[PDB]
């Protein structure tokens, strides 16, 4: 008889693994013991098609981080956790003072203490951060591109001024909070093809759903 | 029967079929304490809110569908064509209305529908491998329309078995022609570039192939008239 | 319309006031004074016009006329294609018929005529 | 739909579409302060006044027109051609009925009028230099009518493009098929011969011309029936 299960905010709560950072000490990948990921909520595969069911949404973020070495192990590691709010410039090196800036939020925590867990608001100047754009920001390579809905970026690394001595892995995972949505639209039934287009493969155009034989062969 | 008249334009329609009202909400006007208090936004009255009607396009057996982009339907025709350019901000609702001319010998069914942001993802060059953005001809292709070339996913990787859930109305041939569709202004915002922005698209695809018996007219000529409701402009240039 | 019952379709009759030139097309002639008929819906459909007046003096050839100068325009365009099913005529005519309105008036009579008694 | 009967005249016909009454005027009679309050003119009740229906005329592609004069197309037939003769004086009205017995797949238009005093100008010789009068025949065409052959001059040197200035009603076949009027007695006198005078002639034109694909009857047979009102006679030989 009840029907709480179907609601918006319980449909799109849970925290959904969508970012991984990795710091190695020998490597080609992040090299300077420090990274910059501006926030995608795409990172959880599903999540891609679940959203864009709609036009607009709005929402809050409370955002986990789950630290540890490759083998899945803790260490007596600092860390710092930067968020550079939209707008704000994110760190080019180790030792860019965009680290030291007080407007980007920074909350340090060593790797033993429990993953660090903060809520982050509806940044958006928009009403509502919206999945589609019928235009071009004031054949153009700039159509579809909806721009206010930056949420950020945020800047890991370890803490001190030399290199870390372990090979670490952030994890963010992402809870969805206070969920509000509004223009239903047709479900994605054509493979996804790029982060920022609806651009589909005109040659593999595949039927919604499995097909049988006859129209009278169950 | 009966003839309804808004300025110099004088249509000829159906005493009254059921209508769509999209989101049950009415396009009304946007309140003084908005975020331009001091441009105040001038409400074109006159002949800017009067019908219409459109290069009618013809139907035809292999027909695929068409779509026209919304305000960019009208930002190059008439007296709202001139406030939509010469102006920096807009906001506007829409009394759509399709019609078919066609004998009680013909047969269809097409399906007409209101699409807010309505994206076109182009095919990206087949094997799925180039990042082609459609061209400006595609994206907003004037009041001559255009013809969808994948109906099955709008042109856009949905399926259109689901469009239902936005604002609909059904033209099946042997119930009735006309068609209509009342939208209200629907954007993330109070208000918008007249230009750079399609609030949204109209869509009228045949879902059931028109078909006819040797003899009868081959075409059949779907009038698309259309007004605009409690529009709103701002910032003269 | 005294066409097959048969036929629909639409039409565009627009009046260009006088001055106004005649509309290039059926879309610019869409954007001034007109009217779709659906003879579809309705067999007759009528049409006003506003208003005509023959003063303007002219005095070209040596012969004195009152001309107009007010050649109202009236265009009709097809909106639609004729739409007809088998079995009916792909041809229908359309008669004309006109009079003017009650604020109709007239002044100066001028006895003119080709037709006169014979000897 | 629902039928009326005169008599032993039972004709089927519509409920009641708009009928014409010329000059606004109905059929009456002659009161007893007249120029012959000596001699009665008797008012033919009975019989007289009841349902003629006529040869019913073919309509062609080809048709040019048909008019009948009056009250001559009677003088012939029933018990009023019996009293149109056999008495001096006369004085009548009409309620005449027009119908056409079409398919939804014929199209045409019928202009039906009537005129007092139609005084048949034949062509006169070709030239002009012949002054010849119309035969008894074209004067007087009894109740089979006759052709117009110039309907473009109504046979009388006047347009046809301006009839509609005497009591008319149009037969489109794609709106009606029946046309009816009434028309009350008019000449310069209260009464005059029934057989040398005709006050009157029946006028029925096709201004768009009859037509059809092949395959559909060919012809469209109108019928013409028509009736006497407040009819008066006076002096019996």
């Amino acid at each position: 008889h009840s029907t709480a299960e179907t609601t918006l905010d319980s449909f799109f709560s849970r925290a959904g693994l969508v970012g991984e950072i990795d710091l190695p000490l020998k490597g080609t990948t992040n090299p300077n013991g420090y990274a910059n990921w501006d926030i995608d909520i795409t990172g959880y595969a599903q999540m891609r098609r679940k959203v864009e069911l709609f036009t607009y949404m709005r929402f809050d973020a409370e955002f986990t981080f789950v630290a540890c070495t490759p083998t899945g192990e803790v260490v007596p590691q600092l860390l710092q956790y930067m968020f550079v709010p939209p707008g704000a410039p994110k760190p080019d090196s180790r030792e860019s003072l965009a680290w030291q800036t007080a407007t980007n939020p920074s909350v340090f925590v060593k790797l033993s203490d429990p993953p660090a867990q903060v809520s982050v608001p509806f940044m958006s100047p928009a009403s509502a951060y919206q999945w589609f754009y019928d235009g071009y920001p004031t054949k153009d390579l700039e159509y579809g591109a909806m721009p206010n809905n930056m949420m950020g970026t945020f800047s890991v690394r370890t803490v001190g001024t030399s290199k870390s001595k372990y090979p670490l892995v952030v994890r963010i995972y992402m809870r969805m909070k206070h969920v509000r949505a509004w223009i239903p639209r047709p479900m994605r039934n054509q493979n996804y093809l790029f982060k920022a287009n609806p651009n589909y493969a005109g040659n593999s155009i595949k039927p919604t759903g499995a097909s049988r034989t006859a129209i009278t062969t169950l | 029967v009966a003839q309804l008249t808004i300025g110099n334009s004088t249509i000829t329609t159906q005493e009254a079929a059921n209508i769509i009202v999209g989101y049950g909400e009415w396009p009304s006007y946007c309140s003084d304490s908005d975020a331009t208090a001091v441009d105040k936004p001038t409400r074109p009255d006159v002949s800017v809110n009067r019908f219409y009607t459109l290069d009618t396009k013809l139907w035809e057996k292999s027909s695929k569908g068409w779509y026209w982009k919304f305000p960019d339907v009208l930002t190059e025709t008439g007296v709202f064509g001139q406030n939509a350019q010469f102006h920096y901000l807009y906001r506007s609702g829409f009394c759509i209305h399709v019609q078919c001319n066609a004998s009680k010998f013909h047969q269809g069914a097409l399906l007409v529908a209101v699409l807010p942001e309505y994206v076109i993802g182009t095919v990206a060059g087949g094997t799925g491998t180039e990042d082609t953005h459609p061209p400006y001809k595609q994206t907003q292709p004037g009041a001559d329309g255009f013809e969808l070339q994948h109906p099955y996913v709008l042109d856009a990787g949905i399926p259109i078995s689901q469009l239902t859930v936005c604002p609909h109305q059904w033209i099946n041939l042997r119930t009735n022609n006309c068609a209509t569709i009342i939208v209200p202004y629907i954007n993330a915002l109070p208000f918008d570039s007249a230009l750079n922005h399609c609030n949204f698209g109209l869509l009228v695809v045949p879902i059931s192939p028109l078909d006819y018996d040797q003899g009868a007219t081959p075409v059949i000529p779907i009038t698309i008239t259309l007004a605009p409701m409690c529009s709103e402009f701002a910032g003269l240039r | 319309f005294t066409g097959s019952f048969m036929a629909t379709g639409k039409m565009l009759i627009a009046y260009t006031p006088p001055g106004g030139p005649l509309p290039k097309d059926r879309a610019t002639a869409m954007l001034g004074t007109h009217v779709i008929w659906d003879f579809g819906l309705q067999s007759s459909v009528t049409l006003v016009i506003p208003w005509i007046s023959n003063t303007h003096y002219r005095a070209h050839a040596r012969d004195g006329v009152f001309d107009y100068y007010t050649t109202g325009l009236v265009s009709i365009w097809y909106q639609t294609n004729y739409v007809v099913p088998i079995g009916a005529p792909n041809t229908a005519y359309i008669i004309a018929l006109a009079a003017a309105q009650k604020n109709f008036t007239m002044k100066l009579c001028k006895d003119a005529s080709d037709i006169l008694q014979t000897g």
